[PDB]
């Protein structure tokens, strides 16, 4: 079965076949089954079969019930393994969820300002307050943010006559703030009422197209850590309330903005978003990469007439969802708690890293033992319940490079540190045995059984001169 | 609104002459005036328009000129075709507004009119009713008076009148006038006149006849 | 190669409302305005109003904001305008016109006379008009009491056409009267036979009167 | 695959400029030398009060390598009144599109904003201009007196634009009808020949352009991406515009006919907000003379052997056929986020094979985002898959990214080799640059081995020296090329044997040659256009059996032949290559005789 082509020197055999093993000397094709090379007289000490193995470094224990300590809360297990891996051989790691009792909550709730959210501003003017109430019956830490966009402040998205400019409702007559694109008003904290000051008084603006700019907002509620207020070792809920479709992406280049956005943060001294008028809309694969990498939750509260396409957006993006707003905003307590109940009472498995190129297979065990399917996620769990993954990897040709790799929940910071490492060389491969007697009078080196010849010398023990 | 007033309604003019056309806005228009060509049969053109541009199609001997509130439409080599009716109309604000519209008629050699009266046919008195017809024919210039007089008495209540455009062979016009009265009105009078007093006679032109004789 | 295609002429009576269209080619009908003038008969041009054809936007001049609705099918390349509660004063010839830009109009239709009157398709009476018991002779015609416009009259089928003079109708107790006069050489007359051709389309007339005496 | 990149004609513009964000080819009617066209749509002009109005430069073809502005416009803003512009012209982009036809040039600026009569607006309905020689006319199909974003206020008329075969402009316009966007089309004639100075929306005869249609299809950008090809065969070309915002983000592809606009084709993207339209490009690949749809969606994502998506961008292909369908084909970009297939520019027959060929960018790839341009090949099955060229921007910036390949023109023969060129522009560092297509020599190789069967025991040759025989056999290595263009009559190959080529690193090779008594035989030839095969034969022998108990696995007598590029160069300094679609090795074997 091993014995095919090629098989000529030990790194070579093991490449071919994760259950190849190679013999030294004896008592061409050396390359078989463990089994076959023992039965051909092989000894156990000669045979050379390195295999793949997982060393455990660090696997604390899934901590039960409330924590009264942010440091005894253990919610993935193991921690941090070494998986050595065959090039070719395939490992299966056994991953441990279980979310605790009490864990902190940010919420940044990110508005869509224009005029058609007038009506939604009023009816949230204690929204603050009667969310943290809420919030406070699942969680004894819940902090929660504001923010607010309309659009890039440019043509051909606004008017640019100085009225309009200055006002742009001023046509209808009615009172609205310039435009702008995103501005970053309450860092996240527990002054729920403070939250509802700042709603009272925010006013609302317009502009001329139906899709809005609210992606240059979720791209900087992502990723500016320090002043949105993200805290570590917390659930981070973005909810992005819009009545309209989003522009992305090269949308910009109709108004002159051709430079991609950069995935940075540009919050200005005004907490307003800098590049708005200099950098073009995300595009979702950057916003995917920035959420994912930022450990962010995205809620898409949306009315009626975009669910459709805003749903399409989340199954591209992981962690995502959606909630079905009213035209006022009437039901958002209800969304987000819905959508938190049901983040609560799952557990979804996340692979990141150096990971192009590795062969990846998921099977996850929820209920106990009893239900197997070969998802990354486990459903209609109760809080303090354990999901348990079965983690397959494989690489397919060897390297050179450890590859660093985090698995974690989605949502969830604890993180279970893996290095996949490389075993694609015999232990005799480093016993040269330079210019050995073997190899007619050290015309080549003794390796592995076999003579490696020196230059301008062929033959198995590099006999013949050219 | 704008009001726009062509202050001479008619002028005369020769093959190859120079025709002016003058119009005044009460206000500042801002040089949004444009004129217009209407022949006789009703086909509408423009000519210029924001006060010299000139329209696609339309020949260089139109030309526009003024500011303000005064402008004026020049006709440089007059040909036979640009006898019509010009009208200025503001742009500037709404609503658009013409003016009254000045006519341009070809000059010509004052001429006679040919007159001919016609008593009521007997078909017509059959029916009930008598109609006296009066031609008055290829005559220059337009300005001309008709007079009925049955029996030395103007009658002046059932008389209806009707005119020709100008002539396009000779720059002359043509005149009917019918009064028109009951079978029983006519029968009763004898002479019948059909009276025309035009320029190029001191002396009205008469035609008329006695209903009895033949 | 602008054309701007009206539609015939439109008779209503009194109270009534009449629907007129004008069709648009030689340019994207749709791009611009379309204004519509009024001419009364023997009086001056009046600007009604205009349509943004693609948007339906319309702006009127004071006086017509009741009397007139405009409208226009940009899949036909057709405006329209409606005149409603008509009277007497609504008699007129109507234009369209598309805009220019500057402030001018740059291509008119041919108009289309509205005419309101409670009259109902009378026939014509034609009567000859021969002269009174000398190098030239008039001899003429009547046409009196027919409704509606048009009436054609010619001299011997239109053989005789130089030396006829052919008036514009005028109103008569609400019906039209028209006359005609042709001149031929006294020689010629009663030496050979002139006759009156008269036909009124409206009441399927076919009229033909000679003048004997 | 036969592009010169080591000496490309290189150009540059002001710094900030963009110059290179647009790019084509000129040819006057008069076969008059040759020039690049490129817009720089940020420069600043001297057009009074006029900041950055942007320009268009003709750029010489080596000569000096020196670009001029061209004059489409000199003045400034109009004025409606005192105070009270007509128009705005600054930061207008005048040459984000730029497009020629023999003696025409058609130049756009699709942020042009105007006033309207009406009201004190500024609305982006853009403008163009077309140059025909010394008459030089403003065509603004979308500045009317449809206002408005309901109408075509914010059309930006000139977004994008290309030339029928016939002389019609096909214009896109993604702003009209709130943002529905539009097509129009306009004969070349009608647009000099009507044009008056004095009329602001001027009426053009036998125009073609899209209807508003229902709100649904709004923000749908038609018009945002041009080409033009006959697809209903009746010899006229048919409107190809990208929409990329259609179909909820899905991206579609409309396809008009060009005698009357009306719909013909559709095209739907698969992904939702992979810019599906965002650049369209026809030609026939396959060389059937029948038109081919290319379709870009740079943000595609594609699914890893990991299972994460990676946004590496997508082209499909449309091949067309008699019957109207299609055959499609997606091709998939090599590095995320460097936004393969951004620009797709028809390269003409790149390599004179009888295929055509085309050009895809990826402006932000390569090394801190210099930016790849990928050459792939055509042939009678369709597009071959894999690039046969990577052309790679050597330019950093310090600001915008130099976005090398963002706008690409092929398919002239600027220098007159016979091989089309092809232009890339780089507007982030402010270059653009001519890459010229090297002649491409085919090479028609032979090697026969006789005898093929080899009998140790056949001992008829002696050797130089004492030896006692040895069993021989015969080797005749032959090569035959020509070319296509200009290219010089005599070339000189190396051309190298290696016997018994199969065994590797510590192996014994049985054969060797006569005379050298190694393996290997080089030898040096010349050989001439068009010529006849030039033969050379040698002889070779086996070792003695005691050498070598390896009887069964064949010998392989391999044969490679190189060329020596720099001694075949020409008067332009352009060295030919190798056709690298017949390989430049061949091999034979013999076997030993066995008893
Ligand atoms: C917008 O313009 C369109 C193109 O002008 C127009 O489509 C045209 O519509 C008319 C009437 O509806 C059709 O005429 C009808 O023809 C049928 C039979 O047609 C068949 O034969 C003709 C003749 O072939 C010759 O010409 C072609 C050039 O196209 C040559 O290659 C060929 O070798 C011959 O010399 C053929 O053109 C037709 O082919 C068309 O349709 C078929 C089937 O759909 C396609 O396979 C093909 O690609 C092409 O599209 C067809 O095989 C007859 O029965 C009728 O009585 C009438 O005479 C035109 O053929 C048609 N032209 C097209 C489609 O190119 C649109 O109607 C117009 N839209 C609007 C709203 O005005
Ligand atoms: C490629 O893809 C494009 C876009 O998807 C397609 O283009 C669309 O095609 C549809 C179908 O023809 C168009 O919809 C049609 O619009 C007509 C115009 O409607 C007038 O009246 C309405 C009143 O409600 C106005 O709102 C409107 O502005 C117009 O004034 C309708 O009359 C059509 O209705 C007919 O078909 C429907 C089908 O449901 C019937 O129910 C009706 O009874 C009636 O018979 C129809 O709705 C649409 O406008 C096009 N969009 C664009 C942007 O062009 C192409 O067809 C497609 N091409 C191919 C080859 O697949
Ligand atoms: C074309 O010429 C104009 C001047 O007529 C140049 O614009 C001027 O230069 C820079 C813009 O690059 C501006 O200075 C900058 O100001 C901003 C805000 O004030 C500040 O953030 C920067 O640090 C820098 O100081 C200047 O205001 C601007 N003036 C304008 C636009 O009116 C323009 O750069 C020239 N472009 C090219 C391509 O040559
Ligand atoms: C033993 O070895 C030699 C090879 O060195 C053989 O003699 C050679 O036989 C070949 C036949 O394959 C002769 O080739 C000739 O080539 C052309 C056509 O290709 C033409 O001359 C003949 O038709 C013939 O095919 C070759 O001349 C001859 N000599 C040499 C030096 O190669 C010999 O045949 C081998 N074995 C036996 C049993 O003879
Ligand atoms: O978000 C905003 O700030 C602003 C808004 C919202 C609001 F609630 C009140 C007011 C406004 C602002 C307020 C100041 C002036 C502009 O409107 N949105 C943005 C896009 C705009 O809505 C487009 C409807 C398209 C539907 C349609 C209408 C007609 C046509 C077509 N589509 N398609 C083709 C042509 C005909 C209003
Ligand atoms: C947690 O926050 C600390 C500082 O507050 C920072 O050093 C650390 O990087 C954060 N956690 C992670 C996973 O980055
Ligand atoms: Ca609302
Ligand atoms: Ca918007
Ligand atoms: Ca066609
Ligand atoms: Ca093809
Ligand atoms: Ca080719
Ligand atoms: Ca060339
Ligand atoms: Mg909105």
């Amino acid at each position: 079965g091993c014995a095919l082509g090629g098989a000529e020197t030990c790194e070579d055999c093991l490449l071919i076949g994760p259950q190849c093993a190679w013999c030294a000397q004896e008592n061409g094709e050396r390359c078989d089954t463990p089994a076959n090379l023992l039965a051909k007289g092989c000894q156990l000490n000669f045979i050379e079969n390195p295999v793949s193995q997982v060393e455990i470094l660090k696997n604390k224990p899934l901590s039960v019930g409330r924590q009264k300590n942010s440091s005894d809360i253990v919610q993935i297990a193991p921690q941090s393994l070494i998986l050595k891996l065959r090039p070719g051989g395939a490992q299966t790691l056994q991953v441990h969820v279980r979310q605790t009792e009490d864990y902190p909550v940010d919420l940044y709730y990110l508005m869509d300002l224009s005029a058609s959210m007038d009506d939604d501003l009023n009816t949230i003017k204690e929204l603050g307050s009667r969310l943290s109430k809420e919030m406070s019956k699942l969680t004894s830490n819940f902090r929660l943010g504001f923010g607010s966009f309309v659009e890039k402040p440019v043509s051909p998205f606004v008017k640019t006559t100085p009225e309009e400019i200055a006002n742009p409702c001023s046509s209808i007559p009615y009172f609205c703030l310039p435009t702008f694109g995103f501005k970053h008003i309450l860092p996240l904290t527990n002054d729920a009422e403070r939250f509802n000051e700042i709603v009272k008084n925010q006013k609302i603006s317009a502009n001329i197209d139906t899709p809005e700019g609210g992606f240059d907002a979720i791209m900087q509620a992502a990723v500016c850590k320090e002043k949105i207020g993200w805290r570590n070792d917390s659930l981070h809920l973005l909810v992005f309330v819009s009545d309209a479709d989003s522009h992305f992406g090269m949308d910009s280049k109709l108004a002159g903005i051709v430079c991609p956005n950069d995935g940075l943060c540009h919050l200005d001294s005004k907490n307003e978003y800098s590049m708005s008028t200099v950098l073009e809309y995300p595009t979702i694969g950057q916003l995917i990469d920035k959420l994912v990498q930022n450990n962010v939750l995205l809620i898409f509260a949306v009315t009626q007439e975009q669910v459709h396409l805003y749903e399409n957006y989340a199954k591209l993006i992981p962690g995502a969802t959606v909630g079905l707003l009213q035209k006022d905003s009437g039901n958002i307590l209800q969304l987000i708690i819905s959508a938190y109940e049901e983040l609560r009472s799952e557990v979804e498995l996340e692979v990141l890293g150096d990971t192009e190129g590795l062969n990846l297979s998921f099977t996850a065990i929820c209920n106990n033992g009893t239900l197997f399917q070969h998802q990354k996620k486990c459903s209609h769990m109760k809080v303090g319940d354990t999901a348990s993954f079965s983690v397959t990897v494989n690489i397919p040709h060897c390297e050179r490079r450890s590859r660093h790799i985090i698995i974690k929940p989605v949502g969830l910071g604890d993180a279970l540190e893996l290095l996949v490492s490389p075993e694609c060389n015999c232990d005799c491969q480093k016993e040269v045995e330079v210019n050995s007697s073997k190899c007619h009078h050290g015309n080549g080196s003794f390796q592995c059984g076999v003579c490696a010849c020196h230059p301008g010398h062929m033959g198995p023990r590099c006999e013949s001169g050219h | 609104d704008i009001q726009m007033t062509q202050t001479t309604s008619s002028l005369s003019a020769s093959l190859g002459d120079r025709v002016i056309i003058s119009c005044r806005a009460s206000q500042d228009i801002s040089n949004y005036l444009s004129w217009y060509q209407q022949k006789p049969d009703g086909t509408v053109k423009l000519l210029i328009f924001y006060t010299s541009k000139l329209h696609s199609g339309v020949p260089s001997r139109f030309s526009g000129s003024g500011s303000g509130t005064d402008y004026s439409l020049t006709i440089s080599n007059l040909d036979q075709e640009d006898i019509a009716t010009y009208f200025c109309q503001q742009g500037n604000t709404f609503p658009y507004t013409f003016g009254g519209g000045t006519k341009v008629e070809m000059r010509r050699a004052d001429a006679a009119p040919t007159v001919s009266i016609f008593p009521p046919s007997s078909e017509q008195l059959t029916s009930g009713g008598a109609s006296v017809v009066c031609f008055l024919n290829n005559f220059y210039p337009k300005d001309i008076n008709v007079k009925w007089k049955i029996d030395g008495s103007e009658r002046q209540n059932g008389v209806l009148n009707s005119w020709t455009d100008q002539d396009s062979k000779d720059s002359t016009y043509s005149f009917s006038s019918t009064l028109t009265l009951t079978k029983d009105e006519y029968e009763r009078h004898n002479s019948y006149t059909c009276e025309a007093t035009h320029k190029t006679s001191t002396s009205p032109i008469v035609k008329s006849f006695n209903r009895n004789e033949c | 190669q602008v054309q701007l295609q009206q539609s015939g002429a439109e008779l209503a009576e009194p109270g009534a409302s009449v629907k007129m269209s004008c069709k648009a080619s030689g340019y994207t009908f749709s791009s611009f305005w379309m204004h519509w003038v009024k001419q009364r008969p023997g009086q001056g041009l009046e600007w009604i109003g205009y349509i943004n054809p693609n948007s339906g936007y319309t702006e009127c001049n004071e006086i017509f904001r009741d009397k007139a609705t405009m409208t226009a099918d940009t899949s036909s390349s057709t405006a329209y305008m409606q005149l409603s509660g008509l009277t007497s004063e609504d008699s007129a010839v109507y234009y369209c016109a598309s805009f220019l830009g500057r402030g001018a109009m740059d291509y008119w239709g041919q108009g289309t006379s509205v005419t309101v009157s409670s009259a109902k398709t009378t026939a014509p009476s034609v009567y000859p008009l021969a002269p009174v018991c000398g190098s030239s002779v008039t001899l003429g015609c009547l046409v009196k009491g027919y409704f509606p416009e048009p009436v054609t009259l010619t001299w011997n089928s239109g053989s005789l056409s130089a030396g006829v003079h052919t008036f514009p109708a005028v109103l008569q107790s609400s019906l039209y009267t028209l006359s005609s006069s042709v001149t031929v050489v006294a020689s010629t007359w009663p030496s050979q036979s002139i006759t009156c051709n008269v036909a009124h389309p409206a009441s399927s007339t076919k009229v033909d009167k000679k003048i004997e005496p | 695959f036969n592009l010169d990149v080591d000496s490309p004609a290189e150009y540059s513009g002001p710094e900030g400029s963009y110059f290179g964000f647009a790019v084509d080819f000129f040819v006057p009617s008069a076969s008059s030398r040759m020039f690049l066209l490129v817009g720089a749509p940020k420069a600043n002009t001297t057009q009074p009060g006029i900041v950055e109005g942007g320009q268009v430069l003709k750029c010489d073809w080596s000569s000096t390598r020196r670009c001029q502005p061209i004059e489409f416009d000199a003045t400034g803003n109009r004025d409606y009144a005192k105070d009270d512009p007509l128009e705005f012209k600054s930061h207008q982009w005048f040459g984000a599109s730029v497009r020629s036809k023999q003696d025409k040039i058609l130049a756009c600026a699709p942020l042009y904003h105007w006033r309207t009569e009406m009201k004190q607006e500024r609305e982006p309905v853009g403008t163009c201009f077309l140059q025909d020689g010394t008459k030089t006319v403003e065509y603004a199909p979308c500045r009317s007196q449809d206002i408005d974003a309901d109408g075509q206020g914010f059309c930006q008329g000139g977004f994008s634009i290309d030339f029928t075969k016939a002389d019609r402009v096909l214009l896109g316009g993604p702003g009209s009808f709130y943002w529905q966007g539009q097509l129009i089309s306009d004969q070349v004639a009608e647009i000099v020949s009507k044009y008056d100075p004095n009329v602001y929306s001027i009426k053009y005869n036998n125009q073609l352009a899209t209807r508003t249609a229902q709100a649904i299809f709004d923000d749908s950008y038609l018009g945002y991406s041009v080409a033009v090809g006959d697809f209903n065969g009746d010899g006229i070309d048919d409107f190809v515009s990208g929409v990329p915002r259609a179909a909820r983000t899905l991206g579609m592809v409309y396809i008009y006919d060009g005698k009357n606009m009306s719909s013909l084709y559709n095209f739907t993207g698969e992904q939702m907000a992979a810019y599906f339209g965002f650049s369209v490009a026809a030609t026939d690949i396959n060389g059937d003379d029948y038109a081919d749809v290319f379709i870009g969606a740079p943000l595609f994502m594609d699914r890893g052997s990991d299972g994460k998506l990676q946004e590496v961008g997508q082209v499909s292909v449309s091949l067309q056929r008699a019957s109207g369908d299609f055959q499609t084909t997606k091709l998939n970009g090599f590095e995320v986020f460097a936004r393969f297939g951004s620009a797709i520019a028809p390269l003409g027959d790149l390599d004179q094979d009888g295929f055509n060929d085309i050009a895809i960018a990826a402006p932000y790839g390569g090394e801190d985002k210099k930016g790849i341009v990928y050459i792939f090949n055509g042939r009678s099955t369709g597009l071959n898959a894999v690039p046969s060229q990577i052309l790679e921007g050597q330019w950093a910036a310090r600001s915008c990214p130099p976005s090398f390949g963002y706008s690409m023109k092929g398919a002239t023969d600027i220098d007159k080799n016979g091989y089309p060129d092809l232009i890339v522009g780089a507007f982030g560092v402010d270059r653009a640059i001519l890459y010229r297509a090297r002649p491409v020599i085919t090479v028609n190789a032979g090697l026969e081995v006789y005898p093929s069967i080899l009998n140790q025991d056949n001992k008829t040759c002696s050797l130089p020296g004492t030896a006692l025989k040895v069993s021989c056999f015969n080797v005749r290595f032959c090569l035959k090329a020509d070319g296509k263009g200009v290219l010089p009559r005599k070339l000189n190959f190396q051309v190298e044997l290696l016997l018994d080529k199969l065994k590797q690193k510590g192996a014994i090779r049985r054969a060797l040659f006569l005379y050298s008594r190694s393996p290997s035989h080089s030898k040096n030839m010349t050989i001439s256009r068009g010529g006849l095969m030039q033969c050379e034969e040698l002889i070779a022998y086996l070792r003695d059996e005691s050498e070598f108990r390896d009887k069964l696995t064949p010998i392989t007598i391999f044969m490679e032949y190189r060329l020596d590029y720099r001694t075949a160069a020409d008067t332009t300094g352009l060295q030919p290559i190798l056709n690298q679609f017949t390989p430049a090795n061949i091999s034979r074997q013999a076997h030993i005789l066995l008893d």
